[PDB]
């Protein structure tokens, strides 16, 4: 479950 | 003054960063000079695989190599970061959506604090809070083998031999000949400036990029063109298999910390001569690693838990005030004895007339900008 | 099979690939079309150029069937023979049309002498079957295949006809985007796929990975593709080999219903040439590249139509070899190479002459010797006018031919030979710095020709590594000046009524440039058809200015007619860049035709300038076929966007290098084929030998570089190659 997990990019809160 | 320690084996929940957005970047000249939206020291990619058969030397020019960075009166100055931030604001407006605002170098040391001993990561920092966001900035050694200068040398002579200081289009063809007797220089370098966060903190990073892989695109993100060039001793056995997993692990922290989606290494041998050169994606440097090496697989999504607990813990305990016109504080951060130690800066402390009311931690210009906000 | 095809599948046979056509399948009885968007049998490709001499040539007299009878005719083969080209390479990004423009007049003085011979040669064998058959229809002039002549007006329209029903009908031509670049724009074919090749490398954003392909009958192709020094390069062609064994059952006429076609693979060159031109103990580094130029500049030198051969160097196709084992041992001596990006180093060029013109007197010797000894085989198995030699007077086999040669071929006293011998050699040595230029880097002088019928012998080449080399690029004739300078008075029916009363009537200024009957020299050629016609120099002045005195005669159409034109682009409504050019091109600003959009490579695989059109395209307009025949419908312009081409100025000289980010190929060539082209090793069945041969096309694998012991991935690499191999 947590293993598994690969570090990722996540979409976060932008200005244009 | 506050105090606060915290134990380096604890483990946070966040597991992802907010996608690294490029808002800037300036230029460091070789006379300690920053040029905001400059692009001089930016430098390009080309390495054709047929020049690894040229058995380059890595040690070559060691004597001429030009070291401005020692001569620097400020070496980890954050005026250049500080003055790109400024510039953007100018550009909105409005002042920058940030919690804290440092180095990508500060950064990855606090970080490696929680896989390394003190002795080899060396962590003192100096954390001021100025208009609701903390800057960080790292004091330098200070102290002013053969062997050793040696191989910080060979990074700068690698880079020096597999980069032009103009695209490859618009390079003649003497230049890229006699590249590999130009003269190494340190000091003169790129910086770009990227906004990131991981869980609830949102950081300002500056990274000094080596090259640009493909092509720049003139006013637009350019963090999937760069590139990060090292350069480490061949691998022959097991045991370098691991000492190069565990340098791999470091370079891709540094990468994905700001979103350097390329890593390229050149391997010398026992007699500085550039054997290969292999190119990895920061994407698929964690996966590798489990393939090859699980206990420095794992480490990859420990170091983004720990990263998020550490902003966790440095936003908490470190209290913002949102008026520009608010009474200053410095902190000074070190890892020792298994944990970080945070602890204020009094005033009878000499480093605190510095810190608060002179340019060591910020600028003159970036303060009074901030204030006429 | 020609002699340099044959040279070409002896030395280099991996190259050569069959090419996979698709027949249409079949149900219910209907004939399904080709799907042009289904994965292809040959492989994946971006860039397919097209030298459209290469399709009207065969369209017009086909050795299949007899030629068309009227013009409509040959374009709806033109129609034909474009569609299966393109159904068998189906490019996927780009598509270039080269017709012939207005050469230099280097290249006009061999059309002015091609036109010349063809003209008489086949007059006189006319006139022979007209008395045959009066004593007991009229024959298509080839002549019409020239810029200016109304033909190819016809074929221009026919073609952009066809581009845009390509590209409004068929559903896999929706990413395509074709660029026509007819005979109203200056310059060959070949010469015009170069430089569109050298401003796409020139692009930042071109992709280093790009598969191109050329179509054309002519053998430079093969060099032109490794001059683009492109690896992932092709050149699609007709198959000699199947030819050869044409002659004689059913599938044998099935091949003369269908073609099969050739691929000529440009890496697996490489891959030859990396041992081939392998010289060690040099005393600068060894560079693939640059020994790739060298010989490229070799075998422009052992032949071109620039410049008359040497009398050492007979054909091409061979002394290539002489010239390489020459370079192999001259190149230790030297400082560089022969040639940097299209420059000649004088000193190693000088060095190489010298040593080549050491052993011409060998060469000679041994020239005559093996002709004695094949009039010996065939013997046991069995002036004003006319065909004079001058070379049986000269015996180039017999020692004093220096003097023989001169008098004979140049008729000056001896006493004048040596500044005769040091203008010939300095003029054909500006000939060869202007080929390569011509070659590497775009047209160094469009005035600049060699003013002599002979070239000088290989001792005479000394004492110009001084010269110093310099062409004023001037601007192209117009297509009637060309016309007038290529063409004989048997052909004047092309030009105008006004212009063809220059190449006749006996006071006319320019009637000494015209002659109807000229010698011949067969300087040692035994066959007939590549004997040197000795036809007379055109001056530049007196002709420009005997032509641009009718010029003002002319009518409206022909006025229009004789002006210089620009490449179009076509492309299709569902492009990636329709709406931008569109939106740039046809507004309301942009109405005024005076705003141009440069685009790069990323986006659509391709880069340029584009501006409005010139031809009168507008938006919800209707494109007419002007081909009265066939029943060809009428197209929509809502389906087509067309507009005016040109390329982006190179920023700097074109070097001749490998981009960054370049994935080679799957290798080809095993170590034996190697150690063979290396070490020279020796060991009608070629035909079947060459079916078996495919070539991976395309990048394989992610990186650029190679694995190398010393490396992480390479380490675990090798260990999974040692565990595989136990
Ligand atoms: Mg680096």
């Amino acid at each position: 479950d947590e293993d598994n997990i690969i570090p990722t990019y996540e979409v976060g809160d932008g200005d244009d | 003054g506050v105090s606060a320690n915290l134990f380096v084996k604890q483990r946070g929940s966040t597991t992802a960063l907010k996608q690294p957005k490029e808002i800037g970047f300036y230029s460091r000249t070789k006379d300690e000079e920053y040029l905001i939206s400059d692009d001089t020291n930016l430098n390009y990619y080309y390495l054709p695989d047929a020049e690894l058969d040229r058995k380059l030397d890595l040690s070559s020019g060691f004597q001429k190599f030009k070291d401005y960075y020692k001569d620097f009166e400020d070496r980890c100055s954050l005026r250049g970061l500080l003055e790109t931030i400024e510039s953007s604001e100018r550009h909105k407006g409005k002042k920058i959506n940030a919690d804290i605002i440092t180095f990508r170098g500060i950064a990855r040391k606090l970080i490696s604090c929680a896989f390394d001993s003190p002795s080899f990561n060396t962590v003192d920092l100096r954390i001021v809070s100025f208009n609701g966001q903390l800057f960080i900035k790292e004091v330098p050694e200070a102290v002013n083998n053969i062997n050793q200068d040696l191989n910080v040398f060979t990074g700068y002579k690698f880079e020096t031999l597999a980069t032009l200081s103009n695209p490859l289009q618009y390079t003649p063809r003497e230049v890229i000949e006699k590249r590999t007797k130009r003269i190494v220089s340190h000091g003169d370098e790129y910086i770009s400036v990227v906004r990131t966060g991981v869980g609830n903190c949102k950081l300002i990073l500056g990274a000094e990029v080596d090259c640009i892989f493909d092509f720049k695109e003139n006013g637009r993100d350019n963090l999937k063109h760069y590139a990060e060039l090292k350069c480490t001793q061949q691998v022959a056995n097991i045991s370098d298999t691991h000492k190069f997993e565990r340098k791999l692990f470091r370079t891709w922290l540094q990468c994905f910390l700001v979103g350097i989606p390329r890593i390229i290494y050149g391997f010398k041998d026992d007699h500085y001569v550039l054997k290969t050169v292999e190119e990895f994606s920061t994407e698929e440097v964690p996966v590798l690693l489990k393939n090859n090496n699980p206990q420095v697989g794992s480490a990859c999504l420990e170091a983004i838990k720990w990263y998020g607990l550490l902003t966790e813990w440095l936003l908490k305990m470190i209290p913002r005030d949102e008026d520009p016109h608010s009474q200053i504080r410095a902190f000074k951060l070190v890892f020792e004895n298994n944990h970080l130690r945070l602890s204020e800066i009094e005033e009878s402390d000499e480093e605190y007339s510095g810190l608060i009311d002179g340019e060591h931690i910020l600028s003159n210009g970036f303060k009074e900008w901030r204030k006429s906000l | 099979v020609p002699s340099f095809f044959r040279w070409l599948s002896r030395k280099y046979p991996k190259i050569i690939s069959p090419v996979l056509e698709e027949q249409p399948q079949i149900v219910d009885g209907v004939i399904l079309p080709l799907d042009y968007s289904a994965s292809n049998p040959n492989g994946e490709l971006d860039n397919l150029y097209l030298d459209m001499n290469g399709i009207v040539h065969p369209c017009s007299h086909p050795e299949n069937k007899p030629p068309p009878e009227t013009e409509d005719e040959m374009l709806l083969a033109v129609f034909e023979y474009t569609n299966r080209v393109l159904n068998m390479a189906r490019p996927r990004k780009v598509l270039v049309m080269a017709v012939d423009g207005v050469a230099p007049r280097a290249k006009m003085n061999q059309q002015r002498a091609r036109r010349f011979r063809s003209a008489r040669d086949a007059q006189i064998e006319n006139e022979a079957r007209e008395e045959i058959m009066r004593q007991r229809k009229k024959t298509w002039d080839s002549n019409a295949i020239t810029p200016g002549t109304p033909f190819m007006d016809k074929l221009a329209a026919a073609l952009r006809y066809w581009t845009a029903f390509k590209l409004a009908t068929d559903p896999g031509w929706k990413n395509l985007q074709v660029i026509i670049s007819d005979a109203t724009v200056p310059g060959e074919g070949e010469h015009k796929i170069m430089n569109f090749i050298r401003s796409q490398r020139a692009d930042p954003e071109y992709n280093p990975n790009t598969t191109h392909c050329i179509y054309g009958l002519d053998a430079d192709l093969i060099f032109l593709g490794l001059a683009t020094h492109e690896p992932h390069f092709k050149i699609l062609r007709e198959d000699v080999f199947a030819q050869d064994n044409r002659k004689r059952k059913q599938f044998l006429q099935k091949q003369n219903s269908e073609q099969p076609f050739l691929w000529l693979h440009i890496n697996v060159l490489r891959e030859y040439l990396s041992a081939e031109l392998w010289v060690p103990g040099l005393p600068f580094t060894f560079d693939l590249e640059r020994a790739i130029d060298d010989w490229v500049f070799m075998c422009f030198f052992c032949g071109n139509d620039f410049l008359p051969h040497l009398p050492c160097l007979d054909v091409r196709e061979n002394s290539i070899d002489i010239l390489l084992d020459i370079w192999k041992v001259v190149l230790p001596k030297l400082k560089t190479y022969m040639t940097c990006d299209g420059v000649l180093n004088l000193p190693s060029v000088e060095t190489l002459l010298q040593h080549l013109g050491s052993r011409e007197g060998d060469i000679f010797k041994t020239r005559h010797i093996q002709e004695a000894r094949k009039k010996e085989a065939f013997e046991r198995r069995k002036p004003k006018n006319g065909v004079f030699d001058t070379d049986e007077f000269v015996k180039l086999f017999e020692p004093g031919y220096h003097e023989r040669y001169y008098t004979a071929k140049f008729h000056v006293t001896p006493q004048d030979i040596e500044q005769l011998r040091k203008d010939m050699v300095k003029c054909y040595i500006e000939g060869v710095a202007w080929v390569l230029m011509y070659y590497y880097q775009g047209c160094a002088s469009w005035n600049w020709f060699y003013p002599y019928h002979y070239a000088p012998l290989a001792t005479d080449f000394h004492g110009f590594s001084h010269l110093e080399i310099k062409f004023e690029e001037g601007t192209p004739f117009l297509p009637y000046e060309q016309l007038m300078s290529v063409l004989p008075a048997a052909s004047g029916h092309a030009l105008p009524k006004i212009f063809r009363s220059l190449m006749s009537e006996p006071d006319s200024e320019i009637i000494d440039f015209y002659p109807e009957e000229f010698p011949i020299d067969m300087n040692g050629k035994k066959m007939s058809w590549q004997g040197i016609a000795l036809l007379p120099f055109i001056d530049q002045d007196r002709l420009l200015t005997a032509v641009r005195a009718q010029y003002p005669l002319l009518s409206d159409a022909e006025r229009a007619r004789n002006i210089r034109g620009e490449p179009v682009l076509l492309i299709s409504n569902k492009n990636a860049n329709y709406e931008r050019f569109s939106k740039k091109l046809y507004s309301k600003e942009n109405n005024n035709n005076n705003v141009v959009v440069k685009f790069q490579h990323f986006k659509s695989g391709l880069s340029g300038i584009v501006s409005k059109d010139v031809e009168g395209f507008e938006l919800n307009g209707k494109i007419v076929c002007p081909i009265q025949g066939g029943s060809l419908p009428n197209l929509s312009t809502t389906l087509i966007l067309k507009m005016s081409y040109r390329l982006i100025p190179l920023p700097s000289r074109n070097k001749s290098i490998i981009l960054n980010g370049f994935i080679p190929s799957e290798p080809v060539l095993t170590a034996y084929d190697l150690d063979s082209i290396m070490y020279k090793y020796n060991n009608w069945n070629f035909g079947n030998d060459l079916k078996q041969n495919i070539v991976p096309v395309g990048p394989k694998g992610i990186t650029q570089y190679k694995p190398r012991t010393g490396g992480y991935r390479a380490f675990f690499y090798f260990a999974e190659l040692s565990r595989n191999n136990v």
